[PDB]
């Protein structure tokens, strides 16, 4: 990726996160697991689906080649027809083949960005109440139960509460 | 210590895509936009069967070559299938003038109704019943003639008089019709069949005229004939009238077709492929596609609603992300 | 506590754009690239008025149908407007040979000057002063003839002699000119008009020759005529000379046009629309566009400097950002 | 946005910032208000204008369809002409419709990036003399009057001054 | 204090590229995709030399104009170079029918072998040994005729009898051949050369027939001639036989060409440029390109393997980054 | 650039870094120099090269115009041929010219991103063991010899080891 996250300062993905494209893995005293971020996953499913359908929709016309015959005194128009029919075939073949190449590049970047932005959102809340650890993982300088985990995921963390334990554990 | 980590989906996919930056990139999800499967057969389109000319060409069919009787009469078709080795076409050697434009006009239609345009009694003082030839046999009679034309000759007794005929197209449909001019190999046969004297065929309509004269000459033998016929065709439009005038050498129109044009585009497929009792929405010269895909690499020639033809083997669009399990 | 924040513009815009990722996205600023407005009329182009053929077709105009006198003489035009119900064309029934290639040559021009190419005295020993027909009337004389042709018949007394004429194009401009051959319905009229004997019309130039013989036959009545005329046209190039030779059946050239070709491309619009005193830089078959936009969905047919034709309803490009007020 | 800022870790735009595309909102003892960043707005206007004009310029040719007639014996070339004319019409209709779709995607991303880069510039001057907060706002660990506000915007902040005041407070 | 800094490459490049956002951006590395250099000459393609028609046109070459003897016999070619001011074409005034289609058929070939198709003795009871004209001289004899045709006239003594000839193409190659029909200026010359009576030329094949009659008329003088010849050409396919029959006015086939078609596409270049002893893989009408680039703005007309033609002056793709030294 | 680094919060490039596109400039007691990051440079050379070759490959067809003549009675098909030939020339000229414009924009962005990501990688290892000056430079709060420099470049820095030394010095 160009945003640097997927394969990656976050090397590798998660076969265990079954319900989304991007999300979270946590571990604390009550246990551990995987959980998708629904909002960003869904918003990406809608975008990519729209991209596919827009491409399908814009490509939805056809050049129609034709079976007409030509006499031995119509070599010139016969060949005009052939040169024309191959001409449009070459134009459309190019358009499709290049579009796919370009769009696949830009689709990987989009996913890469969405992962990066998720990571950055978490980073802004936590600040120095956690230690980065460089693989897209954060070690809390404090006790973070499930309610505190959901806190981080829904965007309502509360740095002031925890700044306490966090500083002295630091 | 408690961790929270940010990350992304992986799965067991081994499907790959290309990008401008990188080839063979494995992704979690993708969609293929190109179809490369076909059923190798011809099916009905819009519930209408195609027309199998079998062992006849378009020429043989439409002129009424006596070995093309199974096709005789009315026909309706979604498209036309001409078999590439069909043997029964122009039996009596000659050229069908503007053949390519005829093959195109026929292809633009969807039905014909055959009818007697000029009965034989139209032509006064001539023999309409011995106009027959071994170049041009049935399966039973080995000397016959096209079912849509009459080879008129003079009576034993007499002179070939001036003969006339008129047909007013008072219907709603245009009429496709046919005639010819006989070109004997030498003077003796000219005199036998038509008598001596400068001969002519003239025809006319509110918008066309035609005039030809026999060109007597021995040409190379084709199905035993060193004579020839020049064949001609035309379309009498609704409201138009045709006048025919000749004093010799006329191969006269007899039966013609009320022709009904397709608002669509039509097709003529030159193919070996079988015709089966199947329906289809897209038929290519090399087979039917049943697909929802927007591209295909089977054929540029078709009827119905097909995908855009391209030269690609594959057009796979990434939807998911890079798969790293 | 003191706050400084970073942010972005919003406004009351309700204009939307589409992207690959998302439809109906409201943005703060945008520009529409496609024009869909037209004035439904024809205007001058490059200050030159178009030519309104009114109740005449191109054929009627250029042959000199007597009811097309208001068009007679010199003309200059930016483009041509042919009205789809125009009544006055070929008055005396027959075919103008290579009509489509004539309609195309005329369209490629910008002026004609009418001039006497062969005066009537050119033709010795014949009558040039009858040659008139009820199929082909003025508004005042109900038996007349095309103003650019002479129907030559023999004098009461005599034989139709061999007649000859020559014209050396010593000008700088090519000349568009016309002739015909009469095809009477029967022998009696042939003998009345031209006498008996095999008849011919021959014409020639350093680069073309022509030879036709009358084809006598009754064809269906059109404006009371069962005879026909085959009309012909050509272009005598600068420096070329024309020789005419006939002993009968010639409809002779009389007046012709010095033709001046456009370095541009020209147009022939078949339309009902009014012609008004207005200027324009872009004229489509369905109206004028006055626009700075680079696309349009009005018509693919035009003259002047128009925008590219596309099938879109709209082509709106985002310039500002997503509007979230 | 792909850069994460517009709608957004900065949810919502500002109807009250009338004079630019990107800029600043401040609040202090002397009051509060809005002010565009002229350098970045202008540099985006130049880029987008160039993009529009490049598209207009490359699209500045025309396929010219033609009014020529064809006889009842010219059905084949008549149809060659039709198939050709519709062929180019379909090609250009595709090129235009897709270009607009693609370019509008990329134009939103550009705006998104410029907002994010503004945020990053301010972040670099302020450092730990302010608290991030995550919504594109910065809370000063010190008294920032209007002159100090203009300081931030014109790119001349002066971390060393402030610093002592900021550390006590943080 | 110790620094570590992150940064990027710069160099002495002054080469620029354009982007949608910004013009004239200096970059460290870039690659030009468009070729604008050519060698202004014609070279061999696939080791085969082109054919230089020098002071002859295609017509003159292929009819055997006596001033085109240096081209006479067998030829092999990669392409054909016709010089734009070539003087020696049709010497005896007239039209070569279907000229553009002949220029196209010839261009699709790669070799011809010249051979006697009908020896003069083929034609019984006529004079084959005059048939010569001052309109049509060598460099030495100022009264001659095309080397591939015979102008037959009757003997002083006698009548012009019916003459006949046949040729069975038993070979594997199609044959390109030529004939004509003489059109005298007046009746006296008609009678001198061919006698009185209705005259004809008829020809035929398993798949074509031809019949023309003389059209007597004085046309404007060209190289001293007010008579004309209509020239014709055709292709006798392998297995086909040709029958010729005439009683007057035949310009008979004498020599013809066994023609071998290119599986490739062929070219006819109208150019002044020199032909040199050089090899090439891409030859344009205006010069050879030796390049690996994928675009070019030299010419749209070529043979061999050339790059795509576009109107651009330049197509420079950035590879490195913005250069800020 | 859109990522904000090249010309730039890092204004200016380095003529003295001869062996790569992106990299490092260091100074310590043993001396100073310039050194490319091989991994990121190479990975960009492979991507750009692939891009160039893909464009070359997809553009590898030719519309073939033809030298056939037309009589004075073939003005209509003569002009059909001309209109067709110019038509494809206009389509291919557009495709090539726009592609170049678009791809050059996106190539600069790619370089800009790779520089930004490099900078961010170094920033994550160093943390508060260095101070951000401005042009993408870091001043260490501690003595960083060549082995420590290589440490930063190869991604193995060891924050714990210089943390005590770094905290004094501040
Ligand atoms: C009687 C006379 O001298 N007529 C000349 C002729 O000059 C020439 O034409 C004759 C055929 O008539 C022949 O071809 C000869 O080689 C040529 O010099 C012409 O007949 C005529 C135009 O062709 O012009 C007369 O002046
Ligand atoms: C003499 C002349 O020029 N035109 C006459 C035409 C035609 O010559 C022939 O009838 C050919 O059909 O015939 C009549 C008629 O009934 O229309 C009257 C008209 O006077
Ligand atoms: C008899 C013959 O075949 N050729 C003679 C011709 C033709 O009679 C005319 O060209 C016909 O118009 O006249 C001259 C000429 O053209 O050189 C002399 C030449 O000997
Ligand atoms: C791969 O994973 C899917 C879930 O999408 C699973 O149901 C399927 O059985 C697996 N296929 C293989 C080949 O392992
Ligand atoms: C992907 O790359 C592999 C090489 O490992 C190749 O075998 C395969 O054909 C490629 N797939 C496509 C769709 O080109
Ligand atoms: C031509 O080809 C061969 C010659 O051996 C033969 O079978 C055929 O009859 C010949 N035809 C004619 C008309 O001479
Ligand atoms: C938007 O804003 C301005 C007020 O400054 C006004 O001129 C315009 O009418 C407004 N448009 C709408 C739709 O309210
Ligand atoms: C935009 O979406 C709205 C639905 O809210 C629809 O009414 C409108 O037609 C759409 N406009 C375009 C340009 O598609
Ligand atoms: C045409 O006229 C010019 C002289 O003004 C002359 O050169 C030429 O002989 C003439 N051509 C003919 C065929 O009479
Ligand atoms: C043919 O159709 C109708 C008969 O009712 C009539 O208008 C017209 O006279 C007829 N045409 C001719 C040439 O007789
Ligand atoms: C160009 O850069 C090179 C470094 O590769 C340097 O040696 C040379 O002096 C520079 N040229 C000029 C004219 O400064
Ligand atoms: C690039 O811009 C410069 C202006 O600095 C101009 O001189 C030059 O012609 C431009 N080059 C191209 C290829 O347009």
């Amino acid at each position: 990726g160009i945003f640097g996250a997927i394969a990656g300062f976050i090397e590798g993905g998660w076969t265990g996160m079954i319900d989304g494209w991007y999300g979270y893995h946590h571990e604390n005293s009550q246990g551990s697991g995987y959980a998708a971020d629904r909002e960003s996953t869904q918003k990406a499913i809608d975008g990519i689906t729209n991209k596919v359908n827009s491409i399908i929709n814009k490509m939805n016309t056809q050049f129609e080649a034709v079976d007409h015959e030509f006499s031995n005194l119509e070599r010139r128009i016969g060949n005009l027809n052939k040169r024309m029919e191959d001409g449009f075939l070459d134009v459309w073949t190019y358009n499709a083949e290049l579009l796919v190449l370009l769009e696949n590049e830009r689709t990987l970047d989009l996913h890469d960005a969405n992962v990066k932005n998720l990571y950055e959102k978490v980073k802004s809340q936590l600040r120095d109440n956690a230690n980065d650890l460089g693989n897209g993982c954060f070690e809390f300088w404090h006790k973070c139960d499930n309610e505190c985990m959901e806190s981080v995921k829904n965007g309502t963390y509360d740095y002031p509460k925890y700044q306490k334990e966090s500083k002295l554990n630091r | 210590s408690d961790k929270i980590c940010i990350g992304y989906h992986a799965n067991n996919s081994t499907t790959q895509v290309d990008t401008l930056l990188e080839k063979n990139v494995t992704v979690t999800h993708s969609v293929e936009l190109l179809e490369n499967q076909k059923e190798k057969r011809f099916c009905k389109i819009m519930n209408k069967a195609p027309l199998d000319l079998k062992d006849c060409t378009i020429e043989g069919w439409i002129l009424g070559n006596p070995k093309c009787d199974l096709l005789l009469g009315d026909q309706s078709w979604s498209y036309i299938v001409e078999r590439p080795n069909a043997q029964n076409g122009i039996c009596y050697p000659g050229v069908l003038n503007e053949l390519e434009e005829l093959k195109a006009f026929i292809g633009s239609g969807e039905r014909v109704e055959r009818f007697e345009m000029f009965p034989k009694s139209t032509w006064a003082g001539v023999d309409t019943s011995r106009g027959v030839t071994n170049a041009c046999p049935s399966y039973t009679i080995d000397s016959s003639f096209y079912r849509n034309l009459v080879w008129i000759v003079k009576t034993d007794s007499a002179t070939y008089p001036v003969i006339k005929g008129t047909y007013n197209n008072t219907g709603t449909q245009p009429i496709l019709y046919f005639w010819g001019v006989h070109h004997p190999l030498d003077t003796t046969v000219q005199d036998n069949l038509y008598g001596s004297g400068d001969k002519y065929v003239r025809m006319g309509t509110e918008s066309m005229n035609f005039a030809k004269s026999p060109e007597i000459a021995a040409r190379p033998a084709v199905n035993g004939q060193r004579s020839r016929i020049d064949y001609y065709w035309s379309v009498l439009r609704p409201g138009e009238t045709l006048n025919v005038e000749s004093n010799g050498n006329l191969i006269a129109p007899w039966y013609a077709y009320k022709f009904v044009s397709t608002n669509k585009k039509g097709a003529v497929f030159k193919s070996d492929l079988p015709i089966e009792n199947c329906d289809a929405t897209c038929q290519t010269i090399t087979g039917v596609l049943r697909t929802n895909k927007t591209f295909q690499n089977v054929s540029p020639l078709w009827i119905g609603e097909c995908p855009k033809y391209v030269k690609s083997e594959s057009l796979r669009l990434a939807t998911g992300l890079r798969n790293v399990p």
